[PDB]
């Protein structure tokens, strides 16, 4: 079945970033905006941070193996923008990957999301006509 | 007629901060709700800020002015990790504003070129008082210093002198680069920002790569690119204020080991702007202009702007 936000829902994404990305149309309406700002890596990393830790832990070694070589290799295609220090600290729990490795990473791309992208995305015409198609 | 605006330049070097300008001089400014909104950006500047300084002090093993400041110190990071993200509780700004006053603080800040500090630093920490008075609303300036990494592209759109601009902003660190090639395509100019304060900085990306030496290297690759022959390009030696005062006490000699020239902001900052005028392959036939500038001064931003403005004019009807 389709999901159609209803006002409230969607007028709650504008409380606080984590309500906005805590909901599966909020991020899918969020990624139709970094797609057309080109910075739609960062809100795919963070899904693919959760989908580690709170995903099937057979395959850990192998996600965060993949996830490196997608988003945090040099050149990666998916390349994520994270300082030294915190790139450091990754690659190195890297040598012994388990659920929470890729901590540091994540909430450094979720406060890139948060104090850039996210404020321009209330002001955004994909986010107006969102609150404007709402139910009741 | 409309014209395609391209603000380059390495990470932190002043590009969205020209873009606040061109919204407080071409599109009305800030309106009160939106000032409101950088509140939270400030004190989570200001907070960084003073986190770092105090981490530098074990880094650098620098020692306290005053023994007590120890705790003070160590009940702040710990507020860091309790309190909501972007916010200054009194009991905070109190301890903060003991650590500024301590001579080891303060030594410390002096190093900020050893580790990595918000450009706006000591702007926000030195009136902190100011900022957490009830009733505080940013000033254009303390919006101006606000710092947020951006990234991806974003266009904004402004008219001028009867020119429509499409201004398009980009990241800076070296990730976002790869996205630049999006937006080559009938490029009318492209601001250059370099700032003149890195000569003795590293990368956040890599701390063993000095700042400048990355922006020369980046601006040799996009001066001579293919997609800009046809293109106006305006060299932005930015952060003069800051610069003109660190080249009294650290020497330029750090990012160029040759120069013999005083280490005062004319000569020095004459030698950078060489090295990077000296880059162009075809200088011959495309001349690169270049103002010393200070994205956060709203005067001189408009007066650079104006002159950009009309190299563009002028480079059109040729
Ligand atoms: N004093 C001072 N600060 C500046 C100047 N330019 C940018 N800044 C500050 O430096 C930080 C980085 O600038 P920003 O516009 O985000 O840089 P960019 O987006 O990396 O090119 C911000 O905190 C700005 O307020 C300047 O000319 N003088
Ligand atoms: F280049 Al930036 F925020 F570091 F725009
Ligand atoms: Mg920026």
């Amino acid at each position: 079945l389709v999901d159609i936000p209803t006002k409230m829902r969607v007028e709650r994404w504008a409380f606080n970033f984590s309500e906005l990305i805590r909901d599966p149309k909020g991020r899918q309406s969020f990624q139709h905006f970094l797609r057309k700002e080109f910075s739609g890596e960062n809100l795919g990393f963070w899904e693919a941070c959760e989908d580690l830790k709170y995903g099937d832990q057979s395959k850990v070694k192998e996600k965060a193996e993949e996830i490196y070589k997608l988003f945090l290799a040099p050149g990666a295609r998916r390349w994520i923008n994270i300082d030294g220090k915190t790139m450091d600290i990754t690659v190195k729990g890297l040598k012994h990957p388990h659920r929470y490795v890729l901590d540091a990473a994540q909430t450094h791309i979720y406060m890139l999301m948060k104090k850039d992208s996210y404020a321009r995305y209330l002001k955004s015409p994909i986010y107006k006509e969102m609150l404007a198609k709402a139910i009741e | 007629r409309t014209v395609k605006l391209l603000l380059l330049g390495a990470g932190e070097s002043g590009k969205s901060t020209i873009v606040k300008q061109m919204k407080i001089i071409h599109q009305d400014g800030y309106s009160l709700e939106e000032c409101l909104e950088f509140i939270a950006i400030i004190y989570g500047n200001t907070l960084q800020s003073i986190l770092a300084i105090v981490r530098a002090m074990t880094t650098l093993n620098i020692q306290y002015g005053d023994s007590a400041r120890q705790d003070d110190a160590r009940k702040l990071m710990h507020m860091a990790d309790t309190i909501e993200e972007g916010t200054m509780p009194k009991e905070m700004s109190d301890i903060i504003q003991r650590l500024w006053k301590d001579s080891g603080i303060q030594a410390c800040f002096d190093r900020a070129s050893e580790y990595q500090l918000n450009d706006s630093a000591g702007y926000y920490l030195s009136d902190l008082e100011r900022l957490v008075t009830p009733g505080y609303v940013p000033t254009e300036q303390d919006v101006l210093r606000s710092r947020v990494k951006t990234t991806g592209i974003i266009e904004t759109q402004f008219s001028f002198k009867d020119l429509n601009f499409r201004m398009f902003d980009v990241g800076g660190q070296r990730s976002e680069r790869k996205k630049w090639i999006h937006c080559f395509e009938g490029v009318t100019a492209i601001i250059f920002c370099v700032a003149l304060s890195d000569y003795d900085l590293v990368l956040a990306e890599d701390e063993e790569m000095n700042r400048m030496h990355e922006s020369m290297k980046l601006f040799d690759s996009i001066c001579n690119n293919k997609w800009f022959t046809d293109t106006s390009i305006i060299l932005f030696l930015n952060k003069k204020d800051l610069f003109e005062e660190k080249i009294k006490k650290s020497p330029l000699t750090i990012c160029y080991p040759e120069y013999a020239g005083s280490n005062t902001y004319e000569e020095a900052g004459n030698y950078i702007k060489v090295q990077f005028l000296e880059l162009n392959m075809r200088r011959d036939v495309k001349e690169i202009y270049s103002h010393m500038t200070c994205a956060t001064d709203t005067q001189n931003v408009k007066f650079v702007f104006d002159a950009v403005t009309d190299i563009i004019i002028k480079e059109n009807l040729k």
